RNA sequence: UAGCAAAUAUUCAAAUGAGAACUUUGAAGACCGAAGUGGAGAAGGGUUCCAUGAGAACAGCAAUUGUUCAUGGGUUACUCGAUCCUAAGACAUAGGUUAACUCCUUGCAAUACAAGAAGACAUUCGUUUUCGUUGUCAAAAGGGAAUGAGGUUAAUAUUCCUCAAGCUGGACGUGGUAUAGAGCGGUAACGCAAAGAAACCCGGAGACGUCAGCAGGUGUCACUGGAAGAGUUAUCUUUUCUUUUUAACAUACUAUGGCCAUGAAAUUGGAUUAUCCAGAGAUAUCGGCUGUAUGUAUGGCAGAGCAGCUCAGAGCUGUCAGUUGCGCACCUGAUGACCCUUGAAAAUCUGGGGGAGACAUAAUUUCACGCCAGUUCGUACCCAUAACCGCAUCAGGUCUCCAAGGUUAGCAGCCUCUGGUCCAUAGAACAAUGUAGAUAAGGGAAGUCGGCAAAUUGGAUCCGUAACUUCGGGAUAAGGAUUGGCUCUGAGGAUCUCAGAACUGAAGCGGACAAAGGUAAUCCGA
């Protein structure tokens, strides 16, 4: 059985506020209600308690997610360049340090 | 010659008085101990929890005081990634990692930051909101200065000894989802100072507010007031620079730069 | 079909006023008053929050009344930790120790 | 209702007493006027104030 | 209100102002000691154990029928 | 004279009295119909409560009666509440401001700060030691140490009486645990009347949202055999109703979950109504441990209570054994869904980590049984169509708990049992006009600014269902049928629903009750 075509779980909102905005919600709430894989336990386990606050029910972990995300892309960019620069940093540091002996 | 809602949200026997009973702590950062100044401490995440008032999660986190037997329960702000149970360095030598903080010099250009300080030991100033990064721009010979791009995006000079969170606060997005029923907007509102609902100063007789003209709705008078109006006087636009919504001619901002 | 009164001026009804009905020699049917259920008793490690086994889910008070063993078990941390808790503790404590000798040794 | 201070039963004892008619053998005094206790109160008519 | 199973501890207790309790019913007979906290209530079914614990009544306890 | 007309209702005999439609008993007829006209509270009232008596006045007729008048009498608590705790809050102190009055700060405690607490010896001081920044008030629904059943008064009673319990603080007595350092058992969850201790640091309970369904228990309701009583008996009815009860508290067992072994799961399994879980060890073992009773048994306890039958205050008999419910109200247990909401605190009880001190005739210890105490204040009565507020005995207003049978989707309506009530001045006539209630042949808005008002429609089952649309909707669209009674038949389940057929009536049958009239356009405001 398929219930709905174009509205899902947009359905409870019924014929109110206008298609587009139920659209761009749509969207937003089954991010928040979907489940997510913990990077602890390896379960797709992980739900959303609080705004920024998810949870892991089997291995009991909390972590501060976005708000309708676990993950936030601009987190993720900030974490893979944290390190990137990590890297730079100590490379550089340490390398001119040899320099430092002459 | 009534009393606009302008005036009175500074009163503090109002009606406009925050609605303090859920807040937690304030979130600020560790005292500035020495061990900070010249070192590491570490703590626990004991738990991020939700305060009513904010989009941000709140961190709560264990620290061993250096000088007694006491354990130190603090409030920080959640850094987005932060685990329960995380081991959390404050200092000058913690290292680079999400949720450490140390003084911003010791962070490298181009690095995302939470809850700067504004003066050396605020425990926190800058970037505070949900989903709010700053920007490092870059650091002088010295070590005394520091860019940062602030999230309004405008550029500021801070001592560079101040203390920073590596990382974006958490629980960000949440301006994005459209608020569709009245209601939500409410209860909302209810946890903090009353903002809402907000009746427009046209609908309002000429004595409770300058706009609200009469037999028609409209302001008549110029509603850019400027910025030496006097209490019940400001009300429209104040000391605004431009009014409109600029379409078609956009070009301006890269022809004009 | 009988009915009940309050017995002690307090009308609302309140988690605290809670009544039960019981039944009689006389044949009346009384209200008699019940008291609150408690919750049980979880072990305090962080983010653990699992049941302890063998303490006594009792109401604060009759927490005086009762006898040793309901309040303990026999572990290291009987009443405060749960097993697993405690195992791991054990196993962590041993473990690091190692690794400071270790470093020691290496550092001289 | 049932809940009161000390200060208003002893109030409203005092109230009680004064709200006696006057002894019947009080208006054969050669030197009084009085044939009834005018300030004589009935609780539904007129109200004491105790809060 | 505390009942007994084995005459043991009952005998315990009237050994230990004594008075004892002795009420028939249609099947069972009971022997009652009261003491400060507690009513002590001894219940049996047969006839010896009865006329036995009848015996049992010292001359410190006196015996009260119902 | 206007007028005494809302809230369906009264009637008969006796008695009392000068006098009775209005008082008391009895006999009839009706009402509130467990969303009460019932049983109790909070606010508010303050003696309005109880008994006896009664001239006037008042109780808009009346009165022999009273919420009225007079006289006397009624409110007993270790376990109920206040008192304690903290909240939204608030106020001192300190500091500062003011001509001054006043005003500003203070729990995340200060715009303050040389402010405290404890111990021991001393036992005053003093001495001495230890740790230390500094107040209070605000909840008779929040938190909150422990009590019940039976009986009693004209009026009080979880208070008094009788019987049976628990709690906290005292202080020793007698037994018993433990130790030359400080219980014993099990692999393990864990177990067992008892099994040494200070500073210090951490805990648990207290301690918590809304909604949805599932499971269990209590109370209630229903039914079954037995016994006692009562109603019906021209006829019929092995009949119809009634009683058939078990308090806190003691001991032992069981109880929706979670753990511990043993062993690991792919032809993946397990499991709920729903989800959901597993190699991060599922399923499974004559396996085991543990947590919650408003459960069971016994004690309490039958000696009480209840129902019958005798005797002239005493006496006798029975109070027994079963079954079921998507029934109902409450409580509990395990879940699920929800939030740009995420749902107090403190006092209080208790546990852990730590082992500084103390001690041989000793020292210390959450075992039993015994001895002592529990102060102060509130406890009457109304809580409303007559004890409150509405100048009143006003058709208004005023926060809660308990709830029976029948019909039914139903806590609706209608009718009933328990309990309550007939109180609203009365009699007679029966015109106009009126207030409320209905029904009108033929026509069908011609009435009227206007379909105002009325009328039609209405449940459930089966058919059938457009344009338009934000694809959710529109939608009971529109429309078409059926519905009783009776006699049979089949299907769904454990160790009450659904469907068929036949017969029968003035073609009636959602028979009362309950219960939408449609359609097509235009304008606003989402
Ligand atoms: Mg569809
Ligand atoms: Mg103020
Ligand atoms: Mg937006
Ligand atoms: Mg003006
Ligand atoms: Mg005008
Ligand atoms: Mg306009
Ligand atoms: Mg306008
Ligand atoms: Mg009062
Ligand atoms: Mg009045
Ligand atoms: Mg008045
Ligand atoms: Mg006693
Ligand atoms: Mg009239
Ligand atoms: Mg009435
Ligand atoms: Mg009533
Ligand atoms: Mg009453
Ligand atoms: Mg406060
Ligand atoms: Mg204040
Ligand atoms: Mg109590
Ligand atoms: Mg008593
Ligand atoms: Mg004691
Ligand atoms: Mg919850
Ligand atoms: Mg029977
Ligand atoms: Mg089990
Ligand atoms: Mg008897
Ligand atoms: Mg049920
Ligand atoms: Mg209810
Ligand atoms: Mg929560
Ligand atoms: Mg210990
Ligand atoms: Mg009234
Ligand atoms: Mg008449
Ligand atoms: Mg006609
Ligand atoms: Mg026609
Ligand atoms: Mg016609
Ligand atoms: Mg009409
Ligand atoms: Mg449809
Ligand atoms: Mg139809
Ligand atoms: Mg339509
Ligand atoms: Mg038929
Ligand atoms: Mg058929
Ligand atoms: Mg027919
Ligand atoms: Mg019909
Ligand atoms: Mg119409
Ligand atoms: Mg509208
Ligand atoms: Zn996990
Ligand atoms: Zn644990």
């Amino acid at each position: 059985a398929k219930r709905t075509q174009k509205v899902g779980i947009t359905r409870k909102y019924g014929t109110r506020y206008g298609a587009s905005l139920r659209k761009v919600v749509k969207k937003f709430e089954i991010t928040q209600h979907a489940k997510y894989g913990c990077p602890f336990c390896g379960k797709v386990a992980v739900k959303r308690a609080a705004v920024g606050i998810w949870k892991c029910k089997p291995c009991k972990k909390i972590i501060a997610g976005g708000a309708w995300e676990l993950t936030t892309p601009p987190a993720v960019t900030a974490k893979t360049t944290m390190n990137r620069l990590k890297k730079l940093q100590e490379e550089q540091a340490a390398a001119a340090a040899l320099e430092k002996k002459n | 010659g009534r009393v606009i809602r302008a005036q009175r949200k500074g009163r503090a026997n109002g009606v406009y008085k925050s609605h303090k009973s859920g807040r937690i702590a304030p979130a600020q950062y560790r005292v500035y101990d020495f061990a900070e100044r010249q070192g590491y401490i570490r703590g626990c995440i004991r738990d991020i929890v939700h305060e009513p008032g904010r989009g941000a999660p709140l961190a709560e986190v264990a620290f061993r005081d250096p000088y007694r037997y006491k354990t130190n329960k603090e409030h920080f702000i959640a850094a987005e990634g932060q685990y329960s149970g995380q081991y959390v360095y404050c200092g000058l030598k913690a290292q680079i990692a999400v949720g450490n903080v140390l003084p911003i010099n010791r962070i490298p250009e181009g690095t995302v930051v939470c809850n700067v300080e504004e003066k050396v030991g605020d425990r926190g100033t800058f970037s505070r909101a949900s989903g709010c990064y700053a920007t490092i721009i870059g650091h002088s010979e010295d070590g005394d200065k520091t860019r940062i791009r602030l999230p309004s995006g405008a550029r500021k000079t801070i001592p560079g000894s101040c203390r920073a969170t590596v990382g974006i606060v958490a629980g960000g997005g949440r301006t994005d989802k459209p608020i569709l029923k009245a209601g939500n907007q409410f209860h909302k509102y209810a946890r903090k100072r009353k903002s809402w609902p907000r009746v427009r100063g046209v609908a309002m007789n000429p004595v409770d507010h300058p706009h609200g003209g009469g037999n028609h709705q409209h302001i008549g008078h110029p509603a850019t007031v400027s910025k030496w109006a006097s209490a019940g006087q400001k009300v429209g636009l104040r000391a605004a620079r431009r009014t409109g919504l600029v379409r078609g001619g956009q070009k301006e901002k890269m022809a004009m730069k | 079909a009988q009915r009940i009164t309050y017995r002690r001026r307090c009308s609302y009804n309140t988690r605290s006023n809670k009544v039960r009905k019981v039944k009689t020699p006389g044949g009346r049917l009384v209200a008699q008053y019940v008291k609150k259920v408690v919750n049980y008793t979880k072990c305090s490690e962080a983010g653990c929050n699992v049941a302890l086994n063998g303490i006594a889910q009792v109401r604060p008070a009759e927490y005086a009344t009762i006898a040793r063993s309901a309040k303990t078990v026999s572990r290291v941390y009987g009443g405060e930790l749960c097993h697993t808790c405690v195992r791991s503790r054990i196993i962590r404590a041993f473990l690091t120790e190692e690794v400071k000798i270790v470093k020691r040794k290496m550092i001289s | 209702g049932a809940n009161k201070t000390l200060n208003m039963k002893k109030r409203f004892g005092r109230k009680i007493k004064q709200n006696r008619p006057l002894p019947n053998w009080y208006r054969y005094k050669s030197d009084t006027n009085i044939r009834y206790n005018s300030k004589r109160r009935n609780w539904r008519r007129t109200k004491l104030k105790i809060y | 209100p505390k009942e007994i199973t084995d005459i043991k501890k009952f005998m315990k207790l009237w050994q230990n102002k004594k008075v004892v309790y002795v009420k028939t019913n249609k099947r069972i007979t009971k022997f009652k000691l009261r003491g400060k906290k507690y009513l002590y209530t001894f219940k049996t079914a047969d006839p010896k154990i009865a006329k036995g614990i009848k015996d049992a009544i010292p001359a410190t306890y006196s015996k009260i029928e119902i």
